[PDB]
DNA sequence: ATCAATATCCACCTGCAGATTCTACCAAAAGTGTATTTGGAAACTGCTCCATCAAAAGGCATGTTCAGCTGAACCAGCTGAACATGCCTTTTGATGAGCAGTTTCCAAATACACTTTTGGTAGAATCTGCAGGTGGATATTGAT
DNA sequence: ATCAATATCCACCTGCAGATTCTACCAAAAGTGTATTTGGAAACTGCTCAATCAAAAGGCATGTTCAGCTGGTTCAGCTGAACATGCCTTTTGATGGAGCAGTTTCCAAATACACTTTTGGTAGAATCTGCAGGTGGATATTGAT
């Protein structure tokens, strides 16, 4: 058998909640190409931030990264959130 | 690694010669015990086909055999629900329940006097003997107090001892009629097990949560750590099983690690058999555990992306190795059964195996024989 | 036994809320959510305030340079009113002394 | 009734979109995506954990960024006299914020 | 246009998950008083900035002319929404160690006062690469 | 392809605005010593994280339709780049001559710091009620004959 689901991966994030996120912005018909893109996309935002998270994870000689770090990480990329402490 | 898979095969050579070599007096037992090991890895692959299987309610935590019929076994659940069956006999086998929420019943070793009785160890604070039939009769020990209970426990008949460990860090040491003279404390934190060497009858083993495995004498000490030896680890215990034989201890870690220890200078290892049996909350935890006549060991794997794997495939499955090695020489697989092997146990005849699984029970006898007329 | 103490703006928001819309509550939430509002803010007005002081050689920072750094953060309208309101509030603490 | 009802296209997914904006509940599930940050941070530091809190925050942000990019990318197809968004567009509208990667 | 379908709004009902109110008590905030800056008034100076003139002068205002561009009808085909289905993923509740978060304490790390150099920097005295100039070889362009 | 008209690029020269180097010297760096504070290795402990199995809820992979969106074709305008001309806003360059940037003094105001005494903000135990959810009934939006 061969399932790793989808391909244990990212494929988990599936195409309707892809076309829901879409349906948010307002947007009424979607490509089938558009998918994949996104993906790539999210990953590469997904990996800037996380690394950053991350690193400050290293700097407290810590093994748990709390929720402190990934808000650090987004401000320094100018996405600053707000309702998880800071 | 290697040498045995779902595609490699098991059988090393051909040496069958050798029992009539025996009856030479040219070769020595050792050899033929080594041989006859082979050959049962080699219908042990023919295992494979699983004879029969068995459910009752919540989880399973423990696991055990009658002595002296092969057929026979107990197992002891979350909640305090005690399972007593026989193979071939079709007479729906016998049963007892308990509180079924806070009575796990942890331990479980049968009477090698009275085969209708059994010791048992329990959540609810009681280190108990008590029947098949459900009459308690005799409670040995007691917490007194809720929140404080027992997790361990093992007896022996050739010196008429009882012992049984807590969820703090103190053992306790009974006779079979009670006259305690123990419960001084061993350790920090819990005790997951605990055993009793055969071939000698005083010196004891422990292992606890402390990322220490200690070895006393019963006898000796009484000062409280005036112990024999301490043996460190890099994580926890969750088992030290002696062999059969009282030379070769076996430790089986919670992280990834399996250890044997000896008898030549108890500190040193032999030899580290790394493997997967990761600890876990909800999951029962793993035992390793010797066939009594061979240097084998059966384990349960539980896979860990983490973990730094030699071989490409893993599967959920029962990995059986070599004792005096190091590697490995067989594994059992069957689909339907993907469930993890919390419990493996062979039977002390050596025709059989249980294994308990989360809400199941298996046996992997061997079948498909030719016929009579 | 051992307890710890985390501090927060928390009462003070209820009570501006209690202030402007009395039959009126807020979830937990968006508590949250102010308080991390009023941490940037003052974060943002600070070091603002800071790199200010620091360009002009100035090592005290004082209501003026608060007041600058308003000006340049926010937009119009609401920097006029923030700074009367700030305006006001030093005209009655230096009185009423 | 002979015939099944059936809604011309288009139709639903302007229903879809007021009703998923009238709500806040989030769209992507927990488990793929803890699965996802999970196997990222594997790759480079080993046996990491995650408070829950944290992945949710990090499910947040991306939601707020994917649907502030696809209202971009609205927008550069709406410029082009079309209606169905494409991936150039997607890269018009990430080359033009500096999102480069 | 009018009739059924279906989605969605709106009135009404109930118990519980956060919302809200009531204790102790201790880290936090105000008060005295003193030690210590420190920023604004006054007095000066020289750098830089601002209103004028004049001689080009390169650049800007205007006016032609036409070759490429911007849309607007039209249509093939494609490609992606609607919907049904079965199935597969996801959800959610069963009552052990690991790690975030404290508390001690002192060996290492580092601020502060003062003296001794010394490298960095303003300004004078040389250098020189390159902005202008001149001349000639291609390189594009564009008509034929 | 083949031939005229300008635009771009190479070669060779030359003097100067800017670059580089050489002094004097004075505000930082280093040393030394001593006073002060701090980060990180041990002792604890109470919240939280790691992931399985069974039973059930809700959503997704797939496959069948078909409306209308894309995108290429062709064509009627139209309007915006080339380029000529003449005049005129700007460059440059000079000069004056007011005003402000920046120094230097200094002292009356302001504020850090070491205590002492109040006090309200916050953890945690008792109440509570608005809203999630649920039931039921009435209007709205799609869409066909």
């Amino acid at each position: 058998r061969h399932r790793k689901v989808l391909r244990d991966n990212i494929q988990g994030i599936t195409k309707p909640a892809i076309r829901r996120l879409a349906r948010r912005g307002g947007v009424k018909r979607i490509s089938g190409l558009i998918y994949e893109e996104t993906r790539g996309v999210l990953k590469v935002f997904l990996e800037n931030v996380i690394r950053d998270a991350v690193t400050y994870t290293e700097h407290a000689k810590r093994k748990t990264v709390t929720a402190m770090d990934v808000v650090y990480a987004l401000k320094r990329q100018g996405r600053t959130l707000y309702g998880f402490g800071g | 690694v290697g040498l045995a898979g779902p595609q490699i095969l098991p059988p090393c050579r051909s040496i069958v010669r050798t029992l009539h070599q025996h009856k030479l007096g040219r070769a020595s037992w050792p050899s033929v015990q080594q041989g006859l090991q082979q050959s049962f890895l080699h219908t042990l692959d023919s295992y494979r086909i699983l004879q029969k299987a068995a459910p009752f309610d919540r989880r399973a935590t423990s696991l055990a055999w009658h002595p002296t019929h092969p057929s026979t076994v107990a197992v002891g659940s979350k909640g305090g629900d005690i399972m007593l069956w026989n193979f071939g006999i079709k007479d729906k086998p016998t049963f007892i329940k308990g509180i079924g929420a806070g009575g796990s019943i942890t331990g479980l070793k049968f009477n090698p006097l009275n085969t209708n009785q059994f010791y048992a160890s329990s959540m609810e604070g009681t280190t108990r003997l008590q029947d098949f039939k459900g009459n308690i009769l005799r409670v040995f020990a007691s917490s007194d107090t809720i929140n404080i209970w027992f997790c361990s426990l093992d007896v022996s008949a050739s010196s008429r001892m009882v012992v049984t460990g807590d969820n703090v860090g103190n053992v306790i040491l009974l006779n079979m009629d009670g006259k305690e003279l123990w419960n001084l404390r061993m350790h920090k934190k819990k005790v997951t097990h605990v055993a009793l060497n055969p071939c000698c009858d005083w010196f004891l083993a422990t292992a606890s949560v402390d990322q220490t495995v200690k070895i006393w004498d019963l006898r000796q000490v009484r000062g409280k750590a005036s112990f024999l030896y301490s043996l460190p680890h890099r994580h926890p215990v969750n088992a030290a099983c002696f062999s059969p034989d009282g030379a070769r201890l076996l430790t089986t870690d919670q992280k990834s690690e399996i250890r044997v220890y000896s008898a030549s200078q108890w500190d040193c290892p032999l030899g580290l058999i790394p493997h997967p049996h990761r600890h876990f909350q909800h999951l029962t935890p793993i035992k390793a555990a010797w066939h009594p006549r061979y240097n084998l060991i059966v384990v349960g794997r539980y896979p860990d992306p983490n973990f730094k794997s030699c071989t490409p495939y893993e599967l959920r499955t029962i990995d059986v190795f070599d004792g005096n090695s190091g590697k490995m020489m067989c594994q059992l697989y069957d689909p339907e059964s993907s469930g993890i092997s919390s419990l493996n146990e062979f039977n002390p005849m050596g025709d059989t195996l249980a294994s308990a699984m989360g809400y199941h029970i298996l046996i992997w006898s061997q079948e498909e024989a030719r016929t009579r007329k | 036994r051992k307890r710890s103490r985390k501090e927060s703006y928390s009462i003070y928001v209820y009570k501006v809320l209690k202030q402007v819309h009395p039959d009126t509550g807020i979830s937990s939430k968006a508590m949250g959510i102010m308080n991390s509002f009023v941490n940037d803010i003052f974060e943002r007005i600070a070091g603002e305030a800071s790199r200010l002081a620091h360009y002009n050689k100035r090592s005290t920072i004082t209501s003026r340079e608060i007041q600058t750094a308003v000006r340049l953060l926010l937009p119009g309208e609401l920097a006029k009113h923030a700074v009367s309101e700030g305006t006001k509030a030093v005209t009655k603490y230096t009185s009423a002394k | 009734v002979k015939k099944p009802h059936r809604y011309r296209p288009g139709t639903v997914a302007l229903r879809e979109i007021r009703r998923y904006q009238k709500s806040t509940e989030l769209l992507i599930r927990k488990l793929p995506f803890q699965r996802l940050v999970r196997e990222i941070a594997q790759d480079f530091k080993t046996d990491l954990r995650f408070q829950s809190s944290a992945v949710m925050a990090l499910q947040e942000a991306c939601e707020a960024y994917l649907v502030g990019l696809f209202e971009d990318t609205n927008l550069c197809a709406i410029h082009a006299k079309r209606v169905t968004i494409m991936p150039k567009d997607i890269q018009l509208a990430r080359r033009i914020r500096g999102e480069r990667a």
